[PDB]
Parts: C-alpha cells; sequence; structure tokens
C-alpha cells in the first residue's frame, strides 16, 4: 500500500523519509544514514525536471503540477504546496488518487505539530550558505512520528 | 518546423571541476529552457552547422561526476557517437584518470567513435601541471583530435567541434545521388482498350 | 470562486469572541512596550515589526493548509486573494483596494473596520510617533515573502491619528527565485 | 486514451519525430522538443534506479481502435524498472518502450489504469506502421529524424479515427 | 451571536509573548536582519530565543518571569469587567468567601480563552483552592526531540506564567494582591495545577 513517504523542503533537502522494509501493518525505516539522503536525491531531481518541463508545456493559465508518475512496478503521489514543500508518496497499485490522504497530513499534522511547534523551527534550516541542497537537519518532533506513523499504518 | 538532415550526440566527459561547462557555454546555443544541471545530471546544449551541402544538429551532453550519479552515467553512453575528454593543465590529477574516461568510453559507446582531447585554462599556461607534449603524443597513439583552449578565445574550441563533425560526418556519411524529379509525359484523351 | 469558498472555510473553522478578547490581547502587548522601553514611541514599531515577521511566517503554511491555492505570482492575484480569502478567513473582515499603480506594482489596502485598533483612544503623547496595527505590516512582510515573493509594507494613515483611513502601501520591489539543489559537481 | 501530440524518441536519447495534431498552438520553439526528449530519456533511466523493498502482468487486450486491424491477441510489455505514465491537470504523458530500445511517447489532452490498455494498443498499432513504412526506406538512414511523409498521413487517419 | 475571529490566530498569538519577553529584555538595544525603506530592523527568531532561556543567568530568567505574569496581570484586569458584563451574577467585591469566585473563574474566564471548565477544585478549607486542567490548550502542540523528555518541562516552564497573571488580574479586579505557583501534574486517564491564597 505505502512504501515510502518523504517531504523535501524550499531549499532542496529531505527532511523526513519514512521507509517499510517489509510494508504491512508495521515496519523498520526512518535512517537517514542508510543511503536515504542519496535516494532523495535522486526522488527529488525526477520531481525537480518533471515539474520543470510540466510549466513549459502548460497551456491556460493556471499552471499545473505533478498528479502522479507511475511505473511498470509502483507509483509515485505528489502534493506540492505553494511554499514550496513537497509531499511525495511512493505506493502500490490497485487504488487511485491519494490526494486526500495528502492534503490530510498538511491540514492535521504537519500544522498542528510542526509550523504550531514553536519550540522548533519552520524553515527546519541552520540558516548558511551551505544549506542550498548540501546541509542535512532533522526536525524530529515526538508527537509527529506517532500520530504520523500511526495514520498510515492501516494502510499496509 | 525541423529540416535538420543528421543528428549526432557527443558528449564531453571528465574529471569534476575540469572547466567543462564554462568551456561548453562560450562556444554554442547555452541557457535556452534547459532546467539546469545536477537536478537530473548531464545537462544538454546544441549546435547547428553544416557539411557538404547537408544540415548537421550535434547535442552536447556535458556528463556530471558527483558519485552519485556514476550509475546513471554508464547508462547515458549508450548510442553516444561523438566524444570530447577534457582535462585541464593547471590540475594533475584528472590527467591520471583521462585513460580511465578513455577506457570506459571505448566500452558502450558505439561501434565506433572519435574521441576528442582538449586543454582546458591555458589561461594558467604558466601554471601547466602536464607537459602539452606528452598529451600530445598521448593523442597520436590514440587516434584522437588534441587541442589547447584558452577560454578567452573560443577560436581554437569552434575550430575543433567543426573538425571533429567533419571526421564523426564522413564516417557516417550515407551515399545519396538525387532527387531531381523532371520526366513527364503522356497528356492524352485515352483511347483505352481493356 | 474565491468568496464563496471564503463563507465555505467561515461554516468550519473554530472561532471565539472579538471583543473582549485579542484587542486586549494586542493592546496589553502595546502597552508593555510603551512601559517597557519606558514611554519612548518610534522604537516600539520596529519591536512590533519584528514580533508580526515572525507570527506571520508560521501564519502561512496555515493558510495555504485550509484552502488549497497555487503560488501567487502576478499582484492581480495576490490582491484579490488578500481581500478576499485571507483576512476574511483569519479576521472576518475584508479590505478594499485602491490607489493602483502604474505597470501593476504598488496598491493601498484600504481597511473598512480594524479589529486590532477596535476601541482603542490612543494618548496625545503618540500623535506623530506610533503606528498602532504595525504587527500587521509584520505579518504581510513576513508572509508574503514566504511563497517566494519579496515585498514593502508599509502603513501610510490611520483612523487614530488622522481622519483618512487605514491603509498599507504594499510595494512589490522583485519576485525572488528557486534554487537548484547543489553548488556544483 | 485520446492522443494530441506523437512523440518518437530514439534509443539514444534525442528525437526523431513529433508532430502536434490539432494543437493550434506552438508553446516550445522546435529546438525545446530536442531537449524534452533527452529529459525523458534521462528520468527515465533515473525511475529505475529507485525502487523500494519489491524485487518481485501488463497483459493488453483487442478493444478494436481505428475504423481487419492489426493484432488479435494478449500480449506482454518490456519495461517494468521504468517510467510509463505521467499524469498531470493539463494533460498526462504516456510512454512505451520497445525491446530494442524504442520509446514512444504519446501526450494527452484527456485527463482522469484502463487508460493504459487503450493506450498502448494504440502505441503497438503506432509501432506497426513505424516498422512498416520506416524499416523498408533506403532513403532513411538509421539515426536520423523521420524525414518521410508517408509516415505522417499513415498515423493521422489512425488518430482521427479514434478522436 | 457576537462577532467573532478565528481561534487558531489567537492561539498563536498567545503562545509567543515569551519570545517578545526575552525580546524586550535581552534586546535593551546568531542574529540576523532585514529592511524597510530606507532602514533596517535586526532580527532574531523564537526557536533562537526560547533556547537563549535554558542558557539563562538566573537574575534574568527571574527578570523575564515577572513580565510574563505582568501580561497575565493586564489582560486578566481588563477581562474581569468585560466578564461582568457577559453576565457575573450572584458574588460581591470584599467577598468573604472564596469558592463562589473559584465557581466563577472556571465558568466564566477559562471558557472564554479555552473553551472548557478547569474540570477540577480542590478545597482546602484555610484558603488554597486547588485548580486542575488536564489538557491545556495552548501546551497542545510542543514536542523536544527523540526521547529528550526530561529536558523540555525545564525548557518550556515560561509558558505556564500567563495564567498566573490570569487569575492574579480577577483577583486585582476583586480586591487585593496574592501569591501565586503553578504545577504540572500528570493526568490517571486520557495536566497542570494552580492555588490560590
Amino acid at each position: 500500500g505505502i512504501y515510502s513517504f518523504w517531504i523535501f523542503d524550499r531549499h532542496c533537502n529531505c527532511i523526513f523519509d519514512r521507509e517499510w522494509t517489509l510494508a504491512s501493518n508495521s515496519a523498520s525505516g526512518t535512517i537517514n544514514s542508510k543511503q536515504n539522503e542519496e535516494d532523495a536525491k535522486l526522488l527529488y531531481g525526477m520531481i525537480f525536471s518533471l515539474r520543470s518541463i510540466t510549466q513549459k508545456l502548460s497551456k491556460g493559465s493556471v499552471k499545473n503540477d505533478i498528479r502522479s508518475i507511475s511505473t511498470g512496478k509502483y507509483r509515485v503521489h505528489t502534493y506540492c504546496t505553494a511554499s514550496g514543500l513537497w509531499f511525495v508518496l511512493l505506493s502500490d497499485f490497485k487504488q487511485q488518487s491519494y490526494t486526500q490522504v495528502l492534503q490530510y497530513i498538511y491540514s492535521h499534522i504537519y500544522v498542528k505539530y510542526v509550523s504550531n511547534n514553536l519550540l522548533s523551527p519552520y524553515d527546519f534550516a541552520e540558516n548558511e550558505n551551505e544549506m542550498r541542497g548540501q546541509g542535512t537537519r532533522k526536525i524530529t518532533n515526538r508527537n509527529f512520528i506517532s500520530v504520523l506513523e500511526s495514520f498510515l499504518a492501516p494502510m499496509v | 518546423g525541423y529540416d535538420y538532415d543528421y543528428l549526432f550526440k557527443i558528449v564531453l566527459i571528465g574529471d569534476s571541476g575540469v572547466g567543462k561547462s564554462n568551456l561548453l557555454s562560450r562556444f554554442t546555443t547555452d541557457e535556452f529552457n534547459i532546467e539546469s544541471k545536477s537536478t537530473i545530471g548531464v545537462e544538454f546544449a546544441t549546435r547547428t552547422i553544416e557539411v557538404e551541402n547537408k544540415k548537421i544538429k550535434a547535442q552536447i551532453w556535458d556528463t556530471a561526476g558527483q558519485e552519485r550519479y556514476r550509475a546513471i552515467t554508464s547508462a547515458y553512453y549508450r548510442g553516444a557517437v561523438g566524444a570530447l575528454i577534457v582535462y585541464d593543465i593547471s590540475k594533475s590529477s584528472s590527467y591520471e584518470n583521462c585513460n580511465h574516461w578513455l577506457t570506459e568510453l571505448r566500452e558502450n559507446a558505439d561501434d565506433n567513435v572519435a574521441v576528442g582531447l582538449i586543454g582546458n585554462k591555458s589561461d594558467l599556461a604558466h601554471l601547466r601541471a602536464v607537459p602539452t607534449d606528452e598529451a600530445k603524443n598521448f593523442a597520436m597513439e590514440n587516434q584522437m583530435l588534441f587541442t589547447e583552449t584558452s577560454a578567452l578565445n573560443s577560436d581554437n574550441v569552434d575550430k575543433a567541434f567543426r573538425e571533429l563533425i567533419v571526421a564523426i560526418f564522413q564516417m557516417v556519411s550515407k551515399h545519396q545521388v538525387d532527387l531531381s524529379g523532371s520526366g513527364t509525359n503522356n497528356m492524352g484523351s485515352n483511347g483505352a482498350p481493356k | 470562486s474565491l468568496k464563496a469558498m471564503g463563507e465555505e472555510i467561515w461554516k468550519n473553522k473554530t472561532e471565539k469572541i472579538n471583543t473582549e478578547l485579542f484587542t486586549l490581547t494586542y493592546g496589553s502587548i502595546v502597552a508593555q512596550l510603551c512601559q517597557d522601553y519606558e514611554r519612548d514611541f518610534n522604537k516600539v514599531n520596529d519591536h512590533l515589526y519584528s514580533m508580526g515577521y515572525n507570527i506571520g511566517c508560521r501564519l502561512i503554511e496555515d493558510f495555504l493548509a485550509r484552502t488549497a491555492l497555487p503560488r501567487c505570482e502576478n499582484l492581480v492575484k495576490t490582491s484579490e486573494v488578500l481581500s478576499k480569502c485571507a483576512f476574511k478567513i483569519f479576521l472576518n473582515i475584508t479590505p478594499n483596494i485602491t490607489n493602483w499603480s502604474h505597470n501593476k506594482d504598488t496598491f493601498s489596502l484600504i481597511l473598512d473596520e480594524n479589529p486590532l485598533a477596535d476601541f482603542v483612544e490612543l494618548p496625545m503623547d503618540a500623535m506623530k510617533s506610533l503606528w498602532y496595527s504595525n504587527i500587521l505590516c509584520g505579518v504581510l512582510k513576513g508572509s508574503l515573502e514566504m511563497v517566494q515573493l519579496d515585498c514593502d509594507v508599509w502603513f501610510v494613515s490611520d483612523i487614530l491619528r488622522g481622519d483618512s483611513q487605514t491603509e498599507i502601501k504594499v510595494k512589490l520591489n522583485r519576485i525572488l527565485k528557486d534554487e537548484i539543489p547543489i553548488g556544483e559537481d | 486514451m485520446a492522443i494530441e501530440t506523437i512523440l518518437v524518441i530514439n534509443k539514444s536519447g534525442g528525437l526523431i519525430y513529433q508532430r502536434n495534431f490539432t494543437n493550434d498552438e506552438q508553446k516550445l520553439n522546435s529546438n525545446e522538443y530536442l531537449i524534452l526528449a533527452s529529459t525523458l530519456h534521462g528520468v527515465f533511466a533515473i525511475a529505475s534506479q529507485l525502487t523500494p523493498k519489491a524485487l518481485q502482468n501488463t497483459i493488453p487486450y483487442i478493444p478494436y481502435v481505428g475504423m481487419d486491424d492489426f493484432f488479435k491477441e494478449p500480449f506482454t510489455n518490456w519495461n517494468k524498472s521504468g517510467l510509463r505514465q505521467l499524469c498531470t491537470d493539463q494533460f498526462t504523458m504516456f510512454i512505451y518502450q520497445t525491446l530494442t530500445g524504442l520509446k514512444f511517447v504519446a501526450i494527452s489532452s484527456s485527463v482522469m489504469n484502463l487508460a493504459i490498455q487503450i493506450a498502448d494498443n494504440f502505441l503497438r498499432k503506432v509501432y506497426c506502421l513505424y516498422s512498416d513504412y520506416v524499416m523498408k526506406d533506403p532513403s532513411y538512414s538509421m539515426e536520423m529524424p523521420i524525414r518521410s511523409n508517408l509516415f505522417d498521413e499513415k498515423v493521422k487517419k489512425m488518430v482521427e479515427n479514434l478522436q | 451571536s457576537l462577532p467573532k475571529v478565528s481561534q487558531s490566530v489567537y492561539q498563536m498569538l498567545l503562545n509567543e509573548m515569551v519570545p517578545l519577553a526575552m525580546g524586550i529584555e535581552r534586546q535593551i538595544s546568531i542574529k540576523r536582519l532585514k529592511i524597510e525603506e530606507h532602514h533596517t530592523v535586526d532580527i532574531i527568531r523564537s526557536h533562537n530565543l526560547i533556547h537563549e532561556l535554558y542558557k539563562a543567568d538566573e537574575e534574568e530568567k527571574e527578570k523575564v518571569l515577572a513580565r510574563l505574569r505582568n501580561i497575565g496581570f493586564q489582560i486578566g484586569l481588563k477581562l474581569s469587567e468585560l466578564l461582568i458584563f457577559s453576565n457575573n451574577p450572584n458574588l460581591k467585591f470584599k467577598e468573604m468567601d472564596l469558592l463562589l469566585i473559584m465557581k466563577f473563574i472556571c465558568r466564566d474566564v477559562w471558557k472564554q480563552i479555552f473553551g472548557k471548565q478547569i474540570d477540577n477544585l480542590k478545597t482546602n478549607h484555610r484558603g488554597t483552592f486547588y485548580l486542575l486542567d488536564y489538557d491545556y490548550r495552548p501546551i497542545q502542540s510542543f514536542s523536544l526531540e527523540e526521547d529528550a523528555k526530561n529536558e523540555e518541562l525545564k525548557m518550556i516552564e515560561p509558558f505556564l506564567e500567563i495564567p498566573v497573571g490570569i487569575i492574579r488580574g480577577v483577583l486585582s479586579s476583586l480586591g487585593y494582591s496574592s501569591e501565586e505557583v503553578i504545577c504540572l501534574a500528570s493526568f490517571i486517564d486520557r495536566g497542570v495545577s494552580f492555588h490560590v491564597q
């Protein structure tokens, strides 16, 4: 149902990446150390190149953005908010677009527990010029991870 | 429309920081609407010349080295017909693996390629990491076109591209004869009998 | 289009009373800066601006979470959404858009009523030294840059010092870019 | 379902054919199509390499597209670790790799799994016209744009037979 | 009924007079900068301003915590008259007992700031009334890192000095100055504690 969940900031950093080794109701993952950063660079560059070629190919006035990228095995689902903060999500087949869940996370978990957390920041940047893509920092909030592993767990 | 005749792909390969991308922008159309480099890796640039009353379109793919894209680059040399190994005379460790780039590019590019070798940043000629006569010799027993580019004068690199497209042209120059289409007669009133 | 969806968000949002709270809260935290500096008034504007910045930068993600909006680019669209579904959602009021520039750049933001200076009378020593609702310039300067614009806001006049209206003359100076995810190889 | 633009790219990156069908607009100058086609070849390469804890059947049918027809029986595909279908709001992009490596790209102005089933039975019927009318062509060298003018109004009839 | 505005801008206003308190004490006049119309304003934001209180000199922290109850004092003694105009029946100014104004505050103030009652109230009969609420509203959304739960209570301890000032203000509306302390006091099923003096 769900293989992996990722966030990307405005300043081109993966900041959250829940992977499921065996999927199912529960699994292991979230190690940025085990080449998760290299996978994030591949995931980001893919979505950035396809988001770049969509705006050159978009007639109309309200330009569009990626809704899903299939492959022969899995799918990529996106929700690119206007503040430059991208929810990508790698899934299985036999079920339609997860855009309702992907805005439910933004409307009930991220703004509930990260942006309205005021101990931890919203920028997620130490504040240097080595934060353009090349620095790595993580929010790690205890209540955020608990409810985010709680909600996706029925979708095995 | 499009109306060109042939289309070649030419890789630019080397170590990182040897100065390939600044070499690419000065001599050819650039920054059209390309998203950038590193987002997908290996930026693409285009150059349109004509040889022998045929129109030639050349796409130059400056390969990017970041260790992360090393697996991706292999697949990008598939079908690559023109090639250019770039090295800088100031630094010296690029020439230790320039031969390795040639070996990797003789592998899985085409049946036959035409690899040039170009010395960027000859503005720092006084800072010569490797002698030009050794690289000239190493081009001579590897059948390679050899160039020294100032990076302040674009005439040398432009001349190199024109001659490289000539040598790769005659290599693939398919024979052509004529398309005149002038043979007309037979305007009658058709006394047919079947 | 918008004003239907603004009332649609005014049917599923958590509400409380705008009188007897929040004018109290903002007036108490401007009375603290009045007494904390120790009765100097051209400094409290440059602390309320620097506080409104930090309260706007986190508000913008809540506002994009409530209503699904794209990244606004021209000043037709920002001026439409600020008058129709930002101030209507958060503060129940709506402004109006006059004093439009040449070349689609710098406009004014006349506020009809104001639930920050509501039922406040301002003392005579700050007729020409204080801006009262200068958390609003903080939320606009620290909120419009977070949709990757770059702006400048300032009050021009206020009801407390002057018969003319409360208006903010927001200026577009430049539009910022998106950055490419490495320096180089 | 529907198709608005045929794009045929090579086995080595840059494209050899495109013909916007009733687009009535030219958003991209002809030169851009080359960097778009090379970008699709690159992201088709990249979408191989990321794949999650998987490592584990694409059987279309005959829907009678185009009105005898070209084939009768369910068949297979040839790419699994690779890009197959992009989906956005204005359009939807299908892509189809052959076994030899020759990708066919179809941009679709009709949006919102059965679209795969109707899509690849059209993108194999453009592959049969490619192998019938461009391969038997001694003026056509390999690795060259498709300058034949029979291939255009052999595929225009089948796509206006679709939509 | 009444004219209304949204709770999510008020609660986010209510969370952050403590960065305002350290920006008023530390800035008497890594820090950053911004500009306006031929000016500049030197900015410091909230994550790098509550964390100057984990490294606070002890007279500086205790100088800050008087200001939080001073804010609460001003909003309480300004709030009590408008809650009198709401209803506030059957109590007096000198007010010889204390439970009838502790029945007032949990039903009448704490609904108008937080929407519910103080759900527990314990009666020491010599004048120490315990006011316990289980899920306090502005501290619904604060958490530290991956199981570093010891070092966050002492980090977040300025944030309870607003309802010191609230109950100072609504009792200085009824006459006098008192003494106040706070607790944490976790629940029994799916806390905070205030005294009276």
